């Protein structure tokens, strides 16, 4: 639930304000810190198990 | 002038497949909206 320093934390907010070259950089912005966030929790479920 | 891609300096040395050049005429003010996903209706 958190934007990563983009316009809004809510993907669909951002597709339904922005156009196909301003809203590129907010998606990559979710992409790099939700991609962290599954990365880190798969790493701490591996140590576990 | 700009160059979107492509350095103009090193232009000189890489090889291309094929260039293709545009004959367009257009207003004075409207040369800003020559770009790559551009915003304008009329550029549209």
């Amino acid at each position: 639930s958190s934007n990563f320093g983009a316009i809004s934390s809510v993907l669909n907010d951002i597709l339904s304000r922005l156009d196909k070259c301003e809203a590129e950089v907010q998606i990559d912005r979710l992409i790099t810190g939700r991609l962290q966030s599954l990365q880190t929790y798969v790493t701490q479920q591996l140590i576990r198990a | 002038f700009k160059c979107y891609g492509v350095s103009a300096t090193k232009l000189n040395d890489l090889c291309f497949s094929n260039v293709y050049a545009d004959s367009f005429v257009v207003k004075g003010d409207d040369v800003r909206q020559i770009a790559p996903c551009q915003t304008g209706v009329i550029a549209d």
